[PDB]
């Protein structure tokens, strides 16, 4: 999964 | 509700506190109880309502993740039936995450956003309401999806427009928003090419900005543009 | 109660699916609803009821931990006074751990332990329910203190009785029994000699044991030695 | 602290 914050 | 009689400090103090013993249901109560006051929130209060509900609901998602591939997996040829239960959990944990994203959605409503006239508090609290917007999104299998979508993608883009005029471009709220606007057009909105342009983009125009800043501010910038890096590794 | 509608398979099925998505309040709730059936629990069963609230009370024991600690140091010389927040909340903590503790007491009570004839499940039910005093007694302060101690110490005792008489010095619930029991005298009846000393003769009479078994069951064996053996050089 | 299971 691609990150966020 | 529950949390009317306690003072807003108390409340703020009880949210630090949980978060130091990884208590992150009690810590979003506990933030919404100070929402609630009807106060504006300082910068350190938005991060203590973002880090409360982004754990509380990253555990659902993670959790819904599991159940729905099993589900799917359920569904294959050749699988013996099992009845219901695994739809049905996975309904129940869908139902609360859910829950939790209108809990969400309804305190940035009533009335964070309205309220919230600098471009650093409008662009946070807009942030997130395209974040738990997007969380719904990534359940949604019915006639709310595309309503849902573009619900998620009316809120981020407002947030850029007014980041791009009233924040630099290494700003952290900024590179945050551009991310994970970034990841709602690749994983939501099926535009693998304007996630990419966008972190491409976000990147560049920082990095040319980082000769403007403290030690303490380019590490902030620089950590989030690693983010944006490790994406664009993952999607080329 | 509120799982009083559901099947019983059903609510095993989900309490698996629960330990799967590592939701395990829900796996715990789902195992109370199953023990409440009033039919007595299989050994896949019994892990499921252990599993789900050992998880439950791990993360509350961990929190109180953090929240005492924060506490104590609160009440040093040279301090600034902070107000009743700290002590409410740790309150808060420890009050939903204890109702934990009754819950599963009262699960050991009503009716598990009295249905369990068979050595294997009296004896993982006794631990159970000294293991739930401990945990109860690692908070206690007041003049139930030394009752609640010696409710661990009494249904230790009778666990350890029968399985000696009953199972072989390698079986794992003979093993982790004693492993915690021994902790129990250490962390909590202030006898350290006497943990050292079960340790160490649990440790070397299963050693003694270990040319009996499979290559299965000689893992499990082995494994709980290790941490016999890791408590041992803990404490020497 | 100590191991238990
Ligand atoms: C009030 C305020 O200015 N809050 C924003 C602030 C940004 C930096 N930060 C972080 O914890 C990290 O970055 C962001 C968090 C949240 C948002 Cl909305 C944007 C950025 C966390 C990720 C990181 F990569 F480690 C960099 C810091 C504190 C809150
Ligand atoms: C019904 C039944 O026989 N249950 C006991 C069984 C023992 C082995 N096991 C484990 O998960 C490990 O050991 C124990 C767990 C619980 C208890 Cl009460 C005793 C032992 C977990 C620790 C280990 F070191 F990894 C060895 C196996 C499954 C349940
Ligand atoms: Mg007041
Ligand atoms: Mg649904
Ligand atoms: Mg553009
Ligand atoms: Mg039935
Ligand atoms: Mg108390
Ligand atoms: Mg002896």
């Amino acid at each position: 999964f691609p990150a966020t914050v | 509700g529950a949390m009317g009689s306690m003072e807003r400090a108390s409340l703020i103090q009880k949210a630090k506190l949980a978060e130091q013993a990884e208590r992150y249901e009690d810590m979003a109560a506990f933030m919404k109880g100070a929402v609630e006051k009807g106060e504006e929130l300082s910068c350190e209060e938005r991060n203590l309502l973002s880090v409360a509900y982004k754990n509380v609901v990253g555990g659902q998602r993670a959790a819904w993740r599991v159940l729905s591939s099993i589900e799917q997996k359920s569904n294959e040829e050749g699988s013996e039936e099992k009845g219901p239960e695994v739809r049905e959990y996975r309904e129940k944990v869908e139902t609360e995450l859910q829950g939790v994203c209108d809990t969400v959605l309804g305190l940035l409503d009533s009335h964070l956003i309205k309220e919230a006239g600098d471009a650093e508090s409008r662009v946070f609290y807009l942030k997130m309401k395209g974040d738990y917007y997007r969380y719904l999104a990534e359940v949604a299998t019915g006639d709310d999806k595309k309503r849902i979508i573009d619900s998620a993608r009316s809120a981020y883009q407002e947030a850029m427009d007014i980041s791009k005029k009233e924040m630099p471009p290494t700003n952290p709220i900024r590179l945050g928003l551009a991310l994970n606007f970034s990841v709602f057009h690749y994983e939501i909105a099926n535009s693998p090419e304007e996630a990419i342009s966008l972190a491409k983009t976000t990147f560049d125009e920082a990095m040319a900005d980082l000769h403007t800043l403290s030690e303490d501010s380019y590490k902030d910038s620089t950590l989030i543009m690693q983010l944006l890096r490790d994406n664009l590794t993952l999607w080329t």
